[PDB]
């Protein structure tokens, strides 16, 4: 009695919200929340897709997705640590030395 | 050539030097203490730690240091002690121990009270010492007068000094165990302190500040039956001490919190004036009760 | 069935009465008892004397690596959560695969312990000497 | 509203409300019992003057806490400051909301169970974190950081300590767990899991010796020092229902829950829960507090590999007898 | 259950929108926890009980360490808030807003063209996920453990103080 | 279907690489020894490369719902293992330039190699996803290996954010595709449709999002802007690995996904891939015109060559010749990038400080280091598709495949891009010989590797029949 289309629309809405929060924010941290939002929206879409067909494959893909989310969050947090230690500021528009 | 010549007993907003002979001693001579808003603000700003005056280098190029005032009124601060401690995260960078929040001017009182009336003031110098605080003052006064005390006076003063030493060491052990984290043995330790207090109440007539030693002797004689209470305490103590050892002082958590923490060698204990337990723990066997025996300590 | 609906209603009422009791308790705490008018009321407690700066300074921490390793090991933990509820039906092949999994976990933890990670203690004491 | 289904739903709702009222009242009564039991452990009596045996001391404390000035600091974030006692009071209550106290007496017979307990612990950490950050105090900041480190230490292995019981029962349901122990209680096959869950569950409520955030001696009561009024009482009651929840959870996953030879099942559940509550008061009184760096080292290097080895051995034993 | 799914979707949408347009990092993290709890409610509505369980178990651990880094780095009183306020300008966010809107419109139009029969809401236990995870999907688990090992090694190497 | 010891034999390089990854991790934990760890990495990769013989003697098998092993997977496994071995060989002296710890580099190198094996044997959407991230994450590690450097940290941050966003896009597209289809295997992505109803907006949009993610992974326009910044920022062995092994592995899994799925018959996907290939060739060849830096020039070169590869991949459905053309050009591309980036690695080794400049100054290289200059100039001769080199054989195969299926716009784009590539490649080659104003056996080993690559390029350009024969021997399931 839940259409699959509404769940896919919800996942797409959170996906574009995370993309917007990534693009409009120059803070590296808020980019990391943005990335977590897109990853969790894709995982949510996999969960609805698996629930429609009655298969555990969507939940397995969710597990792989959150494993990737945790690993990428740890690596981005380490890079944010290094950037804040070696530049004393967390603006991503200052990371522009390589160009042309 | 002194690095930081600043006041350590009196606040920085203090005029005059207290131990000079022309400075009046009593608070009734001066104006009474009126605490107004302006004086409260000025004295609260004077007590504020200013890190540039000690060269603290507040912050770093990457991350800032954070300053913490532990005392006064901290459960781990055993008294009026304030330490101002600089932290990077958890680690301590440097410490500025600020004292003077417990100044009573007892030397100026020694220039204010007579020879006999100064004994309660000597007794309150260390409030866990009592007769142990009394002993050097009355011995120095007897040196001044030319009085040689008899044997019974020496035995009585040695007994009271050892009783108050047991009381002080019991309190010290209980506070160390509580500061490690075990809150149980302090109650039993204070029960043994109550036994010692019963004995000291029997002899001197007071619990913790006896004010009992005199010039050339003691105040009263020993009452009829002090040996019974001493026998009761000497039976009560060693089993309780073994219980405290087996409950907390052989605990591996207390050992982990205690062993290797703030360790220093003999050179640090000598150049910094450390005496008592630390100096003997560094291997320097300099005890006054053996090297320069006072009050007939050669007979024990 | 009937029992599932009954348990769902019981859980919903449990949550509703829990939040209601907590909010009523907060309201009764806030509305009963007089207030205060003092000069040094709105000062953070730093043991009787004023602060040097504020409480919102950039505090360092040595727990960063352990935090990331905690997240990674909790993901390995969720994998073992998924494994543990179906051990009997997985058979011995699943046991061998989970043994390889836990062996990789143990090798990673030994790698963390030996290289100096999970060791952020200050070099002064370190429970030494 | 005259139907057997509707009266059954109403009876289940009444049972859930009765369970909630009893566990909250038992948490407050066991705050009073902690005072009395610390008196007993430390060779005294504690409060035995307000009524018979001090039984009205709790009412006097409740009256004072309600009529104490509930204070919100100006330098604090008000919403977070008010929100943290709500989480502290409610998260462990919802964790208790899955514990089966008697056959036919359970709020929610979830298919997740101990997963829901892990969820509620992970939500309960935010109460302490938000109380530390929101109050705008340096001691509270240090207490919040210490609480975060301790949470790292225990939550790295809490679920893995429970996975031995989960694997032995073969399911995540609570009633299946308490029915799998109909022959032998789970403390004997899962003993290393038992001690690791004991360590992690004392670290859940931040009770002694794991009172790193609210350390009385070290940080002068820690994170809730700006907290006053009935919010501090909410912190107390929340930690006490946390203790009740962890005790009842050990009863269900290691001692058969309600299962007993002679007494009625709720009586056995009550005796085992009260014994573990007594063990909580004893574990507060008995051994001292370690340094939180050594606490995290012990929780990482010792407890986590022990839980992994115990899970492997339990899986091998289960598949051996199949 | 249908109402639960719809209200959790609405709460997740509103909380995510408040996350991406907030200047307080701790408040943004709080709204993020609210959004992830709403996502968990969506998961629990659809019969994926294990997905919601792991959404509350390990993501609350993930947002925990995000909070530790936020208190370790960003909080300086209002100085972070004004600095974030001067960064966000109207043209700055209306730039990619129309791009996200047209992307959402295209994705929604592609979604609406698929055949549907409605999700029956049949629950999926963790036992079936354990069967499939350690059955047909074994090397997914093993090489995902290797992936987590790689992420751990990289986090160690880059995150070091010195 | 379950796992058999025969399936264990067919999985030999993956098992060997994982086991030796555990081995080098335990050796790092035992003692921080650089020589022993790098050596154990070398025998681990070589053991996988020689277990390829036992995999070939085993045969083609559908080992998992996930994995399928055949000549396609074996060939791409061999290519990524050769790239990993070369990356270790060139990374060794640069790491003796490194002041900090030097042991995690090889550990990440073989973890990325394991991801390459997983992508090579990938016949599932889950395995494709896991291979992409198992390749990406060690590259996040290796690009920011020298975090004290400005450019390495900047490129690490850029690659991490962009690849996490691309992984999010690819995951969402995979979720939409699974929502339409209901099965995650490659062969079942569009099986329920029939009678010309292969086009459906949800499946098409899902495959478009995976196209976005994969085209990020192959630097396809307009997901190409990271390539010069990451290539310049990353260390030279990291640039070697990212140019060779990553590109071969994701392009092999893209070829697999577009061959075994029935969605390859759809004309709209073919049209948008033709547009992407045209834009990639023209943009990558045009942006390397006025480049004064060798690394950004090679990044745009990677963009253009992946455009040529996509041009070859477009004509897969009609002609039966596109797969061996893709394999031949991928082998030539691997050897060309290995030689060129190996010369960059040897002239960048040792690591002479992070604060000191890492500028190349290729001008006048022949007058002091003549052998490396000879390898570099024959490498630029190979990259331009000039005869007596393998790059011409790859370009000839691509052109013949495009002519076979009548894709004339791609042919014209290939010619124009080859002319611009001729210009800048031969400008670099001549600047190697103008008038500009070590002492260890591992640097000699790197010199041997670049000399072997140059000789292989010359021999297989003069005589390309053995490469064609061993590529056609890698005959997968039609
Ligand atoms: C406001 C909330 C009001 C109550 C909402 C409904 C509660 C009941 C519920 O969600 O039940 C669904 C599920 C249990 O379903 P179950 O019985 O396992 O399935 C049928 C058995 N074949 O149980 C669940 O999904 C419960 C798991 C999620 C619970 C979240 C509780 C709040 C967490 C955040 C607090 C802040
Ligand atoms: C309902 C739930 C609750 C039920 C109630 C009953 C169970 C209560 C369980 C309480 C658990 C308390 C755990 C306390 C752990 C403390 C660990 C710690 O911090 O140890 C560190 C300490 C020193 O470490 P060290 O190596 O010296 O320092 C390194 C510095 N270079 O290391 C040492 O001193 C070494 C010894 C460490 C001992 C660790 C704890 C052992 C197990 C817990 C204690 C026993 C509990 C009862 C068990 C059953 C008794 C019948
Ligand atoms: C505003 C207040 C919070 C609003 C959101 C949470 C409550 C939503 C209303 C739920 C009311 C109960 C309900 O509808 O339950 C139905 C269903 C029961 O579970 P199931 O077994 O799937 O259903 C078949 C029954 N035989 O329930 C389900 O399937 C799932 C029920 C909701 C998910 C669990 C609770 C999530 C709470 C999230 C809180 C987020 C922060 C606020
Ligand atoms: C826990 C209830 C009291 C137990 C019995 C006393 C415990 C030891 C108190 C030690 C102490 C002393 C003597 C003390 O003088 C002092 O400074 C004012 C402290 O800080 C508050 C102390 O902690
Ligand atoms: C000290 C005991 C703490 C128990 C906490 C949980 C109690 C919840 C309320 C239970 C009420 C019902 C008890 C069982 C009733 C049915 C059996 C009656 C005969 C024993
Ligand atoms: C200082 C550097 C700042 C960089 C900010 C970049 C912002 C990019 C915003 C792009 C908005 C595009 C909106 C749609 C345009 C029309 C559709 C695409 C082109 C056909
Ligand atoms: C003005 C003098 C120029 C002398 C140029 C000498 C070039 C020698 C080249 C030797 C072979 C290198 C590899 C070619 C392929
Ligand atoms: C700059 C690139 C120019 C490429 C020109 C390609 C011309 C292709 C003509 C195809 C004609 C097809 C007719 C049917």
């Amino acid at each position: 009695m839940i259409p699959l289309q509404h769940g896919l629309i919800l996942a797409a809405i959170l996906f574009v919200l995370g993309l917007t929060g990534l693009v409009i924010r120059r803070n590296l941290l808020f980019m990391l929340i943005g990335l977590e939002i897109m990853i969790n929206a894709s995982a949510l879409a996999f969960v609805v897709a698996g629930s429609y067909w009655g298969q555990t494959d969507g939940q397995v893909m969710y597990i792989l997705a959150i494993s990737l989310a945790a690993a990428e969050a740890s690596i981005g947090l380490a890079l944010l640590l290094q950037l804040h230690r070696r530049r004393q500021n967390l603006n991503i528009d200052s990371v522009s030395e390589m160009r042309g | 050539g002194h690095p930081n010549l600043r006041r350590i007993m009196m606040p920085q907003t203090w005029k005059g030097h207290p131990l000079r002979k022309d400075y009046p001693a009593r608070a009734t001579e001066f104006s009474p203490f009126e605490l107004t808003k302006a004086k409260q603000d000025l004295e609260m700003e004077a007590l504020t730690f200013k890190p540039e005056e000690w060269g603290m280098k507040r912050g770093t190029e990457n991350e800032d240091f954070m300053f913490l005032n532990l005392g006064p009124n901290h459960p781990s601060a055993h008294g009026a002690f304030r330490i101002v401690l600089q932290l990077d995260g958890e680690e301590i960078v440097d410490c500025v121990p600020d004292i003077g929040y417990h100044h009573r001017g007892a030397e100026k009182m020694g220039e204010r009270q007579s020879w006999h009336s100064y004994i309660p003031y000597t007794d309150r110098i260390e409030y866990l010492g009592g007769c142990v605080n009394e002993m050097p003052y009355v011995l120095a006064v007897e040196k001044l007068a030319g009085i040689t005390v008899p044997d019974r006076v020496n035995v009585i003063r040695v007994m009271l000094s050892e009783l108050f030493r047991i009381n002080s060491h019991l309190l010290y052990i209980s506070t160390f165990i509580q500061d490690v984290g075990a809150m149980t043995p302090v109650f039993f330790a204070f029960t043994d302190r109550q036994k010692i207090y019963d004995l000291v109440e029997a002899i001197t007539g007071f619990r913790m500040h006896p004010a009992w030693f005199r010039i050339g002797g003691v105040a009263h004689d020993l009452p009829r039956g002090w040996d019974r209470l001493l026998r009761e305490f000497l039976d009560w103590m060693p089993k309780r001490l073994a219980s405290y050892e087996k409950a907390a002082l052989q605990n591996t958590i207390l050992k982990g919190r205690s062993q290797g923490v703030a360790a220093y060698g003999a050179k640090e204990a000598l150049e910094w004036g450390t005496t008592g337990a630390g100096l003997r723990a560094t291997g320097i066997d300099f005890d006054v009760r053996k090297a320069r025996p006072y009050s007939g300590y050669e007979n024990f | 069935s009937t029992e599932v609906i009954a348990h769902h209603w019981a859980f919903a009422i449990f949550l509703i009465v829990a939040i209601g009791l907590c909010c009523l308790m907060l309201v009764g705490g806030w509305f009963l008892g007089g207030r205060a008018r003092a000069r040094s009321k709105n000062v953070p407690f730093e043991s009787g004397i004023d602060s040097v700066g504020s409480a919102r300074l950039r505090l360092s921490a040595k727990f960063y690596l352990v935090a990331m390793f905690f997240v990674i090991f909790d993901v390995e933990a969720l994998y073992l959560f998924a494994w543990s509820t179906s051990i009997r039906e997985s058979g011995w092949v699943g046991f061998v695969e989970a043994a390889i999994f836990i062996f990789v976990l143990l090798a990673g933890l030994v790698y963390l312990v030996r290289i100096g990670a999970l060791d952020w203690t200050p070099a002064r004491s370190r429970r030494e000497r | 509203w005259i139907s057997p289904e509707l009266i059954e739903i109403l009876l289940t709702i009444l049972k859930a409300v009765v369970i909630l009222l009893v566990v909250v009242t038992c948490g407050a009564f066991m705050s009073f019992g902690e005072r009395r039991l610390l008196g007993l452990f430390q060779n005294r009596y504690g409060p035995n003057r307000v009524g018979w045996g001090g039984s009205l001391q709790l009412v006097a404390d409740m009256i004072k806490m309600f009529f104490k000035e509930d204070w919100i600091p100006k330098f604090s974030d008000r919403v977070i400051f008010t929100l943290a006692p709500m989480i502290a009071f409610t998260s462990l209550l919802l964790a208790f909301a899955i514990v089966p106290v008697s056959p036919g007496w359970v709020v929610a017979d979830l298919n997740i169970g101990i997963l829901f307990f892990l969820m509620m612990a992970g939500l309960a950490v935010y109460a302490v974190l938000f109380a530390g950050w929101s109050s705008n105090n340096k001691y509270s900041l240090l207490g919040a950081m210490r609480a975060s480190a301790q949470t790292l230490s225990y939550e790295v292995f809490l679920g893995l300590s429970l996975m031995g019981v989960v694997a032995q029962a073969g399911s995540f349901n609570m009633t299946d767990i308490v029915n799998s122990q109909a022959h032998v209680w789970n403390v004997i096959p899962q003993f290393f899991g038992f001690i690791t869950f004991a360590i992690a569950g004392v670290a859940v409520c931040h009770r002694h010796p794991f009172d790193q955030p609210e350390a009385e001696q070290e940080l002068a009561d820690g994170y809730h020092i700006e907290y006053s009024g009935m919010k501090f009482g909410l912190f107390f009651v929340g930690e006490y229902i946390g203790i009740v929840t962890i005790s009842a959870l050990m009863v269900t996953l290691f001692f058969g829950g309600w299962q007993g030879p002679l007494l009625p099942p709720f009586i056995w559940f009550a005796l085992k829960t009260a014994f573990f509550m007594m063990m909580f008061i004893l574990i507060r009184a008995s051994l001292p507090r370690p340094r939180y760096d050594q606490v995290m080292s012990f929780g990482w290097k010792i407890c986590l590999p022990l839980t992994l080895i115990n899970l492997l051995v339990t899986a091998a034993v289960i598949l051996w007898q199949a | 259950m249908e109402f639960a799914f719809y209200i959790c979707g609405l709460i997740a949408i509103l909380a995510t929108l408040r996350v991406i347009t907030h200047t307080n990092p701790v408040h943004a993290l709080l709204y993020l926890i609210i959004s992830l709890l709403a996502i968990s409610g969506v998961f629990f509505s659809l019969g994926a009980y294990f997905a919601g369980a792991l959404e509350i178990i390990v993501y609350a651990g993930a947002i925990m360490v995000l909070f530790v880094f936020v208190v370790m780095m960003l909080n300086l009183g209002g100085s972070e808030i004004e600095q974030e306020r001067q960064w966000l300008k109207p043209q700055v966010w209306i730039g990619p807003a129309i791009l996200s809107a047209i992307m959402l419109v295209v994705i929604v139009y592609a979604i609406l063209g698929v055949n549907d029969q409605g999700i029956d809401g049949t629950p999926i236990s963790a036992k079936a996920v354990g069967i499939t995870l350690f059955g047909p999907y074994v090397l997914a688990v093993e090489l995902a453990s290797m992936l987590l090992l790689a992420g751990l090694v990289v986090a160690f190497h880059v995150g070091r103080e010195e | 279907m379950t796992i058999t010891p025969q399936n264990l034999i067919a999985l030999l390089p993956l098992l060997i690489v994982g086991l030796t990854v555990v081995v080098v991790m335990l050796s790092i934990a035992w003692r921080r020894n650089h020589f022993l760890n790098a050596t154990l990495s070398v025998i681990g990769l070589n053991a996988a490369l020689v277990s390829l013989w036992f995999v070939g003697q085993a045969g083609a098998m559908d080992v998992t719902p996930l994995m399928r092993v055949d000549g396609f997977a074996m060939l791409y496994t061999g290519l990524v293992l050769l790239a990993s071995l070369a990356t270790c060989t060139f990374a060794y002296p640069w790491l003796e330039g490194y002041n900090d710890n030097k042991d995690e580099f090889y550990l990440l190198v073989l973890i990325a190699a394991l991801g390459g094996i997983l992508l090579a044997n990938a016949n599932h959407l889950a395995s494709l996803f896991l291979g992409i991230e198992l390749i990406s994450l060690p590259l996040f590690g290796l690009v920011g290996y020298a975090f004290r450097q400005k450019r390495s940290l900047e490129a690490s941050i850029k690659y991490t954010i962009l690849s996490a966003a691309a992984s999010s896009f690819l995951l969402f597209g995979m979720a939409l595709v699974y929502a339409q289809s209901g099965d995650l295997s490659f062969v079942a992505l569009g099986k329920n449709l029939g009678d010309g109803m292969l086009n459906e907006p949800l499946l098409l949009a899902g495959f478009g999002l995976m196209i976005v993610g994969l085209g990020f992974k192959l630097s396809l326009v307009p997901f190409h802007l990271w390539t010069p910044d990451v290539y310049q920022g990353a260390p030279a062995p990291v640039s070697t690995f990212l140019a060779t092994a990553s590109k071969i592995a994701i392009f092999g899994v893209v070829m697999r996904l577009f061959l075994y799925a029935p969605v390859g018959d759809s004309e709209a996907i073919r049209v948008v891939l033709a547009i992407i290939a045209f834009a990639s060739i023209i943009f990558g060849n045009l942006m390397a015109l006025s480049q004064t830096n060798i690394k950004r020039l090679l990044g745009y070169s990677s963009i253009s060559h992946l455009g040529y590869l996509l041009v070859a991949l477009i004509a897969l459905q009609t002609g039966e010749m596109s797969m061996e053309a893709v394999g031949v050009y991928l082998a030539g591309y691997l050897f060309s990038s290995l030689g060129a980036f190996g010369v960059v690695s040897l002239m960048s080794s040792p690591y002479r400080g992070p604060d000191a400049d890492s500028l190349f100054s290729y001008r006048g290289l022949f007058w002091h280091r003549p052998i490396l200059a000879a390898v570099m100039t024959v490498m630029m001769l190979s990259l331009a598709g000039i005869p007596m080199t393998l790059g011409f054989i790859g370009k000839f195969y691509v052109l013949a495949v495009g002519v076979q299926a009548h894709l004339w716009w791609l042919v014209g784009a290939v010619v124009v891009g080859s002319a611009i590539g001729l210009y800048y490649y031969l400008r670099v080659a001549v600047s190697l010989y103008l008038h500009a104003p070590p002492s260890n056996w591992q640097y000699s080993a790197g010199g041997i590797v670049v000399l072997i690559s140059a000789l292989l390029v010359l021999v297989l350009g003069v005589w390309p029949q053995p490469l064609i024969s061993i590529v056609r021997l890698a005959m997968p399931l039609m």
